[PDB]
């Protein structure tokens, strides 16, 4: 079980990186860049960073113990995007379109 | 803003 279901995740997280939701996905493909103009302070307010290529790593490296684990980092990386943007911005719009893929394909996983 | 481009 714990094995099966790391293997769907390794799965989600690849469909999250497809071509099909790059239009929306691409903000969350690496670590939010700091050193850029606007981003000044995102450290202060964003305490634990997230992103798919260190959730890709982390699964990797078996660094997540279970799917909850795993669920847990995705949540984050949107939690981030929700905490430090304004709810108008374009970048949570993007993120609830990847979410809605994440949380579907996450509840659908087998049991 | 500009983190989304």
């Amino acid at each position: 079980a714990g094995s099966e279901q790391l293997k769907c995740c390794s799965g989600i997280l690849k469909e999250m990186f497809a071509k099909k939701h790059a239009a929306y996905a691409w903000p969350f493909y690496k670590p939010v860049d700091v050193e850029a103009l606007g981003l000044h302070d995102y450290c202060d307010i964003i305490k634990h960073p997230m992103d798919m290529s260190t959730i890709k790593s982390k699964l990797e490296a078996r660094e997540y113990r279970d799917a909850q684990e795993f669920g847990a980092d995705v949540r984050l990386m949107f939690s981030n995007c929700y905490k430090y943007n304004p709810p108008d911005h374009e970048v949570v719009a993007m993120a609830r379109k990847l979410q809605d893929v994440f949380e579907m394909r996450f509840a659908k996983m087998p049991d | 803003t500009f983190k989304s481009i």
